[PDB]
């Protein structure tokens, strides 16, 4: 399958995040066609776009707006009035390899302005968030111009476009934590408090921010929805499988000769994306690579012509995650690739279960016995029955993509686990670092 | 009138009313379900995740601490399930690597939830050869109680408490992952 | 003391202040007696006890005219202090701390 | 008494001046003010009002947490617990320019863990600790979603792509003697400057920011192959 | 009946009777049951045994006199209904089948909370002839803590129901003398039975006493 920049298209631009450079190629004539739809049919047209959550969750987007509880014209009595509706945009974007968000929002914030603004009249929220992490300022700065921009454009505000749709967007600017990228911690950090999930039900849909419907999605869903208002359905189903349409970015970072996004129609297998992208780093070959995210099993060259997308990342057992594509050739060492991802995710834990923390703190000292070469044959069959034991008990998908990698890598390369064992790490750190 | 579930633990049926949380409705049946974090007089949280039981329907093992009865839900416990005992196991282990080896010196000891259920639902031997996390103790949060963070579980009883039972959230769960820990805000 | 099943033995702990440290931890047995009209011999305290602080002699030789002075005290009961023991009320070995001493690492 | 953590624990507990002189508390009321206008709930200010006090001072002190907790009128034990809760709100005077060398997974075999140790060695300054000069504060930060640049390095948050250890060392030299060197993909300021930006009060227009080679790969190759969207 | 026989109900978790060392633990309640009716077919030579004795005895004999029959930890516990219990015990020692010339002795135990069956009484039977063992259990209220004595055909149980008379109080009537055996007469109360206290005294310590066990907290 061929590339297919349509929010990479702008890129290249002198400019491309100005507002009137985005105006130049049909910005904000989707918010436009969105106001001239009824909120509901706003949200049935996203339904039948089947665009589907790409903060890794992978679920229908316009089934979870349309679980927001609106007043569909029935009004029973004057009061209590209904909650009032909150879309929160989940501009923060810090799993390990995930790096699209980051470059989207740089380049060409409007496509999630303009997102964002016809998402809010589809739920009828008139307050809106973007929770954008606190570590990529210049992100922060391009997003808070946009909205002003929109401000001053009369994008947001009151009645927009003379609409009668009224929505104010704030940009929060969150500290650093990678689990407040989760819904109902992504809630408990906007309303001031840890970012540690909430016990599910309720559900954000309901009882979200400040204990009232909301609905949380991935800078990338939102930012795709401007694209398929203008073009219509069709043109979005036109791309991908039936069960997975659509176009979406794929971060190809690591081992891979010229590495970046690639804006590409769902199910393109890792082959073509690497063949775009050159191949991997030349004199080596692919030895693993996480197509989502860290949260995602490793996956192997066995793999390497799987289609990108839900279904056959769900057939091969990882999932498809944030299209990471974090690449990895055979300087690098599994277990340290791994030993660091635990790490990670000991130092990202919130702490409140105990399986995550406590199994992620004991993997990590684990691993790091393992490439001390202080590793024993018991500490193999560990490592299993510790991520058996995060896997599935820990209260949020946080542990399990803790446990994820260790399994995965485990599975695919119990061989070179088996060789550290030896007198640990064999691998020399320097044959990988890009010459650098 | 008060509207009756009826739902089956492990094999044996038992009617209880709607909203109940499946420990209570163990309690009430007699089967002993391992819980630190579960308080009855407390909104459930889900954290220590001590409380996991098999429920049918269900991919992953349910905390029966928060999840509420349903008309036709059917729940096997430790007792009934190698899933559900092999999940509060591992559990257990996972809550008794770092806690300090102090029971002759701690003051729960003898009368200790951790202690009971960790004979009851956990391994008879250690597999942790690494390092336990440490903190320096006892400190005080007032002139009364005392704070032995490495024994903490994070139940966030303490919390959970001082917050919704008492209006005097004076002590909360500080720091993140394995570094939280219970505490006041700097001396107040 | 938990173990003993004449309650033969009452105990009391304290504080191992920095100022009076009496055994390593932040536990020490301030007050200790046996009451050897009450001890059956049975040995379940020394199997009780997770610090092999209180072991059973070969001594035997035990009487006396006054039920008192067979309710057997701290003072009485601890072992005589050896070569290279200081005194107790003294700060831990250098470099030492609780795990070293139950894992045997300490010496004078 | 000695309540509370020790001053000696890991991940320094929040510790420094008690309280704020009376102007300072002015200034910070009015920012506060400003601040809290923006959210529905006042608590939903907390984050920015500790990013704003951060920038009063280099770090969170308890006279910060005191003015937020005053300020939403919480006790100073929860301002406590959100605030050890997220990383960016450092607990230790910080420097001019915080350099944080990603040395997540990714940036970390591909050279991030050698740009930490060869800025570990040039500056003598272990991660989390601060120069003498007080101007570099030397940290290890976590993916930085920046995984396509190579050994990323935030300087204030600001990147600095396919960094190398010469390199790394070269703007670390710049930072700490004067003139730094442009970011990459960003705009430098100072450490209060980001912390003021973090709590939305200060201009967003800044220069940089160019799309950089990496964001452009995609569209580059499709350029070259001539590949697009289908069309309506 | 035919539940389990609940002799005690335990609430809250860790086998504590008072209110809780910890808050929220309290809450479990499990009735301590001891088995019920064992399913027929008996393990062993149990169910030749019962089959024999439903023999001799008349269906409706037998449904009258065998309230129960438990087989736990292959031992044969037969229920025994009260009153007819010189009936059973004749048929089992003089039957040739059965042959039970051997009862060991009778056993006082208390189960204060057992509702009408407070008070039982355990005859560990034996037949050297056939190698076999039994157990017959009679339940009495608390109230009527009546029991038709064995005398006749159980002479050892003599000083048997002597002694659990004595450290129970159950009125084997019938019996040639029931007189306390182990108490003085004189003595006033029933040691064995639950409801009667220890009777310990205070250790002493210089400084201190330790009150009896009974006094003190346990976990049972
Ligand atoms: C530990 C964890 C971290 C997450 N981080 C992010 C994130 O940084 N950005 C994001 O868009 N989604 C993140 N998610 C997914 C969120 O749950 C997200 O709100 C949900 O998948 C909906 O995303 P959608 O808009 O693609 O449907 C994370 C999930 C977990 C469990
Ligand atoms: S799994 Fe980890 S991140 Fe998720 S709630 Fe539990 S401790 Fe927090
Ligand atoms: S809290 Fe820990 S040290 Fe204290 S008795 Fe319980 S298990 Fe032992
Ligand atoms: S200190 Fe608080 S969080 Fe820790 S175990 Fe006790 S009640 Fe639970
Ligand atoms: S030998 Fe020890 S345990 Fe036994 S009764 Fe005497 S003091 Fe108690
Ligand atoms: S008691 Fe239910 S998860 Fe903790
Ligand atoms: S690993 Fe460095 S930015 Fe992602
Ligand atoms: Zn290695």
């Amino acid at each position: 399958t061929p590339l297919t920049p349509v929010l990479s298209r702008f890129w290249d631009e002198p400019e491309p995040w100005t507002l009137e450079t985005y105006r130049r190629h049909d910005g904000y004539q989707g918010l436009q066609r969105a106001l001239s739809m009824g909120p509901d049919d706003v949200i049935a047209f996203v339904k039948d776009s089947g665009l589907r959550g790409r903060g890794g969750a992978g679920f229908p987007t316009g089934t979870k707006w349309s679980f927001i509880p609106q007043e569909r014209g029935d009004q029973p009595a004057g009061g209590p009035a209904a909650k009032p509706h909150y879309l929160v945009i989940n501009a923060d974007e810090s799993e390990p390899g995930t790096c699209k968000d980051i470059p989207l929002l740089l380049t060409t914030p409007h496509f999630l302005v303009e997102g964002a603004i016809i998402a809010a009249y589809a739920i009828r929220a008139r307050h809106a968030f973007i929770y954008v992490r606190g570590e990529v300022l210049p992100v922060l700065r391009r997003l808070q111009a946009a909205v002003a921009e929109a401000y001053a454009a009369g994008y947001l505000g009151t009645d927009i476009m003379g609409s009668g749709f009224d929505l104010d967007l704030i940009v929060h600017a969150g500290a650093g934590a990678y689990i407040c990228g989760e819904e109902t911690a992504l809630l408990d950090s906007l309303e001031g408090r840890r970012g540690q999930p909430r016990l599910r039900p309720p559900f954000p849909a309901v009882a979200g921010l400040y204990a009232c419907p909301t609905v949380v999605n991935n800078v990338e869903s939102i930012a795709s929805v401007p694209p398929i208002m203008v073009n219509g359905v069709d043109w979005f189903r036109s791309m991908g499988s039936e069960k997975s349409p659509g176009f979406t970015l794929y971060s190809l970072s690591g081992h891979v000769t010229r590495p970046g996004q690639y804006e590409a129609p769902l199910g393109i297998t890792l082959r073509e994306l690497l063949e775009y992208a050159g191949g991997v780093r030349a004199g080596h070959q692919l030895k693993f690579w996480t197509p989502g995210g860290s949260s995602t099993p490793l996956l192997t060259a066995e793999h390497l012509d799987v289609p990108l997308d839900y279904e056959g990342m769900a057939s091969v057992g990882s999932m498809l995650g944030t299209k990471a594509l974090q690449i990895f050739d055979e300087t690098t060492c599994v277990v340290r690739a791994v030993r660091r991802w635990t790490q990670f995710y000991a130092h990202e834990s919130c702490g409140k279960c105990t399986p995550c923390r406590e199994g992620t703190y004991w993997l990590a000292q684990i691993y790091a016995r393992l490439e001390n070469g202080a590793g024993t044959e018991a500490d193999i069959d560990k490592l299993l029955d510790i991520s058996d034991n995060i896997f599935g008990k820990s209260f949020c998908a946080l542990g399990d993509g803790a446990a994820s990698p260790i399994m995965s890598s485990i599975k695919h390369f119990r061989d070179e686990y088996v060789a550290h064992l030896d007198g640990g790490c064999p691998f020399d750190p320097h044959a990988s670092t890009l010459m650098a | 009138p008060v509207e009756m579930v009826s739902l089956t633990i492990d094999d044996h049926e038992i009617s209880v009313p709607k909203g109940t949380l499946l420990i209570r409705a163990a309690e009430l049946m007699g089967i002993q379900i391992p819980r630190f974090c579960d308080h009855p007089l407390l909104d459930p949280v889900g954290a220590c995740r001590q409380c996991l039981v098999e429920v049918e329907g269900q991919r992953k093992p349910m905390a029966s601490c928060t999840t509420t009865v349903m008309p036709d839900m059917v729940v096997r416990t430790q007792f009934t399930s190698e899933a559900a005992d092999k999940a509060q196991r591992g559990v257990m282990e996972l809550l008794l690597i770092n806690h300090p080896l102090d029971c002759p010196i701690c003051d729960k000891g003898g009368e200790c939830p951790l202690q009971n259920q960790a004979m009851s639902n956990g391994r008879p031997e250690t597999r942790f050869e690494d390092v336990k996390r440490t903190f320096p103790k006892p400190i005080s949060i007032s002139s009364q109680v005392l704070l032995d963070r490495e024994r903490c579980v994070l139940c966030a009883r303490c919390t959970r408490f001082s917050s919704q039972i008492a209006g005097d959230p004076f002590i909360d769960l500080m720091e993140r992952g394995a570094l939280q820990q219970v505490g006041i805000g700097q001396d107040k | 003391a938990w173990a003993c099943p004449a309650d033969a033995i009452y105990v009391e702990g304290a504080d191992n202040t920095a100022d009076e440290r009496y055994s390593p931890g932040e536990r020490y047995g301030r007050v200790y007696q046996i009451n050897y009209l009450r001890c059956i011999g049975c040995g379940l305290c020394i199997e009780a006890c997770p610090t092999r602080a209180l072991t059973m002699t070969t001594e035997y030789e035990m009487a006396d005219d006054n039920r008192a002075d067979l309710i057997w005290g701290k003072d009485k009961l601890l072992a005589p202090l050896q070569e290279g023991m200081q005194a107790p009320p003294h700060d831990m070995a250098p470099g030492k701390t609780d795990d070293d001493y139950y894992l045997g690492n300490v010496t004078p | 008494l000695e309540l509370g953590q020790r001053p000696d624990e890991a991940g320094p507990p929040i510790s420094g001046p008690a309280t704020y002189p009376d102007d300072v508390t002015e200034s910070l009321r009015a920012d506060a003010e400003q601040i809290i206008a923006r959210y529905p709930d006042a608590r939903s200010a907390l984050l920015p009002l500790l990013h704003l006090v951060q920038a009063q001072d280099g770090y969170l002190t308890p006279a910060g947490i005191g003015f937020c907790a005053a300020q939403l009128g919480l006790t100073e034990a929860e301002v406590t617990a959100v605030a050890t809760f997220y990383s960016m709100y450092r607990r230790t005077p910080t420097g001019d320019y915080l350099v944080g060398v990603c040395t997540n997974t990714l940036c970390a075999i591909m050279g991030g863990d050698a740009i930490l140790e060869a800025l570990e060695d040039h500056l003598g300054v272990h991660p989390g600790q601060t120069t003498p000069d007080g101007r570099v504060t030397l940290e290890h930060v976590e993916c930085n979603a920046a995984c396509d640049y190579a050994p990323v390095v935030m300087v204030n948050w600001e990147f600095y792509d396919n960094q190398t250890p010469s390199s790394a060392r070269d703007l670390v030299d710049g930072l700490r003697s004067g003139s730094p060197p442009p970011p990459t993909r960003g705009s430098l300021c100072t450490f209060r400057e980001t912390a003021r930006t973090l709590a939305g009060l200060t201009d967003p227009n800044a220069p940089g920011g160019a799309p950089g080679a990496a964001t452009l790969a995609g569209l580059r190759l499709a350029r070259e192959r001539g590949m697009t969207a289908p069309t309506p | 009946g035919d539940e389990p026989e609940i002799i005690a109900v335990r609430r809250g978790m860790f086998g504590n009777r008072d209110t809780g060392d910890t808050s929220g633990y309290g809450r479990l309640v499990r009735p301590v049951a001891l088995p019920g009716s064992t399913p027929r077919p008996y393990g062993g030579y149990f169910d030749a045994v019962m089959d024999r004795l439903a023999e001799v005895l008349g269906e409706e004999r037998y449904a009258m006199s065998i309230e129960r029959v438990v087989v736990y930890r292959d031992q044969l516990t037969i229920e025994v209904s009260r009153v007819q219990l010189p009936a059973v015990a004749s048929v089992l020692r003089d039957d040739p089948d059965l042959r039970f010339e051997l009862c060991l002795g009778v056993s006082g135990v208390h189960y204060p909370e057992d509702t009408g069956r407070e008070l039982h009484a355990v005859y560990p039977l034996m037949s050297i002839t056939h190698n076999r063992r039994i157990q017959l259990e009679v339940a009495a209220p608390d109230a009527d803590p009546h029991i038709p004595s064995l005398y006749a055909v159980y002479p050892t149980t003599d000083w048997h129901e002597r002694e659990t008379y004595d450290f129970f109080g159950i009125i084997f009537d019938g019996h040639p003398s029931l007189t306390r055996i182990e108490m003085p007469d004189d003595w006033e109360g029933h040691p064995q039975r639950k409801d009667y206290p220890l009777g310990g005294i205070p250790v002493e310590y210089h400084g201190a006493q330790i009150p009896p066990p009974d006094q003190r907290r346990s976990y049972s």
